[PDB]
């Protein structure tokens, strides 16, 4: 999933490293 | 805090001074009493954890995912040797997961955190945390096993509860979530103070008529998660001006709005070319966000990025929004034309993020039945004609009409936003 025009992922970003 | 083996405490005196080298941010000098003392005690667990502890602490300093992955397989080390006391197991491993997240290989924390269970099975917190594991790989169904087992044992876990109503109301079962966010977020245990489940459940209770609705903005905004009761976007950058309604000159995007307005009849004939001859690429709306209706849309970019198929299909477009990097390159916003059928509402809802605002471009409106509220004013669109607005704020839309409605979205970076801004932050 991805957040495109709402919030209703639990992340919307996948962070990864510094 | 059992951190200390008995072999651990014969050789306390070497172990305090190594650590002395640390708490004083030495961290290689640190590190290397460490390793000494862990080529010197290979069994020695506080020796490996303390080897663990500086390769974390030198990887903070030196900004370094691999200094990072190599203290990852110490803190698995600490616990693979013997006589490692329960404490120091489960503390070593629990950070082990919690950096694997960082670094974001999940499918790895997940395994620390399912290793984790099996060692410790009576602990709620722990499960809890796995929980978790699961929601951030999208594993929503084995998410809501582990949190329905910590509830069935301790029903009023503050934590599991958020959790628990985040996954229902993710399934679409708005009933059912609501007193669990509530009870949830009351609760006050540590974890339930997330915007998100304040933005979810505010949420839930709009769809169900739940007048209180507003009430949890006010408050979700005075804990300080929501801009404003309006606007309750979470991936943001404090500062950015925040109206729900801009104008072409406002906005800085004069030109863009202009190489729009004047070539709308060909954005419109390339994308109704693709209604009639290439229907496929237009896909249905996947979040959730439709009481009833159909509305399907066909991309052009996303995160900044062009797809290069659905260019094919509207490529006059693509070349002429190639000139205009402000949304090409909006890598917290799409491009794609979004067509909506009569019998439609679009639940209130908010966008992910305040860093970009939204053009629409009438292609085919209806000469009646198309509303979109944001906040408190309500606007229609025009054929050749673009809005914009913040879509990081409350809007609804209604099509009554009695023929479709197409329209063309073109993300910008919010224009406050500055070059280095444009480069460095995560893609939504
Ligand atoms: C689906 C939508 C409501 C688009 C929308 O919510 C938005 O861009 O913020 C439309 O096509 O009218
Ligand atoms: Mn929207």
């Amino acid at each position: 999933g991805k957040c495109k025009d709402g919030l209703g992922e639990y992340t919307c970003t996948s962070l990864e490293g510094f | 805090p059992k951190l200390l083996n008995k072999f651990d405490k014969t050789i306390k005196a070497e172990l305090d001074a190594a650590e002395k080298l640390r708490k004083r941010g030495k961290i290689e000098e640190a590190v290397n009493a460490f390793k000494e003392l862990v080529r010197k005690y290979p069994q020695s667990p506080r020796a490996r954890y303390g080897k663990a502890q500086c390769e974390d602490d030198l990887a903070e300093k030196r900004r370094s995912n691999e200094v990072l992955r190599g203290a990852i397989e110490t803190y698995q080390e600490v616990a693979s040797l013997p006589d490692v006391p329960a404490d120091l197991l489960k503390l070593s491993l629990k950070r082990r997961s919690d950096r694997q997240q960082f670094l974001g290989h999940m499918r790895g924390s997940l395994l620390t955190l399912q290793r984790l269970v099996q060692l410790f099975p009576n602990d709620t917190s722990l499960k809890n945390d796995l929980g978790v594991g699961y929601l951030l790989i999208g594993d929503n169904d084995n998410a809501k096993k582990v949190y329905e087992e910590v509830l069935s044992v301790t029903p009023n876990d503050g934590f599991a509860k958020v959790h628990y109503g985040f996954i229902l109301k993710a399934q679409n079962k708005i009933a059912e979530s609501i007193p669990y966010l509530k009870e949830g977020i009351e609760s006050g245990d540590p974890g339930t103070d997330d915007g998100r489940f304040y933005f979810h459940l505010g949420d839930a209770m709009q769809r169900v008529g739940n007048k209180e609705a507003y009430k949890w903005y006010e408050l979700g905004h005075k804990r300080g998660h929501f801009a404003s009761v309006w606007q309750r976007s979470l991936y943001n950058v404090n500062g950015l001006k925040a109206q729900p309604w801009w104008t072409p000159k406002e906005t800085g995007y004069t030109e863009l709005v202009k190489s729009l307005e004047r070539n709308w009849k060909l954005i419109r004939d390339e994308g109704l070319a693709v209604m009639d001859k290439a229907k496929g690429l237009f896909l249905p709306e996947d979040e959730n966000l439709r009481e009833k209706g159909d509305w399907s849309q066909f991309t052009l970019w996303q995160q900044g990025r062009r797809n290069e198929n659905a260019c094919k299909g509207a490529p006059k477009t693509c070349t002429l929004l190639e000139k205009f990097p402000e949304t090409t390159g909006c890598r917290r916003g799409q491009i794609k034309y979004s067509i909506m059928h009569p019998g439609t509402h679009v639940w209130p809802h908010t966008g992910p993020t305040n860093c970009r605002l939204r053009m629409h471009l009438g292609l085919v409106i209806p000469k009646e039945g198309c509303k979109i509220r944001c906040a408190n004013e309500t606007k229609t669109w025009e054929e050749g004609k673009v809005l914009i607005f913040d879509d990081s704020f409350e809007h609804e839309v209604w099509q009554d009409a009695s023929s479709f409605r197409l329209i063309f979205i073109v993300d910008v970076w919010h224009p406050e936003l500055t070059p280095q801004q444009r480069r460095s932050l995560p893609a939504i």
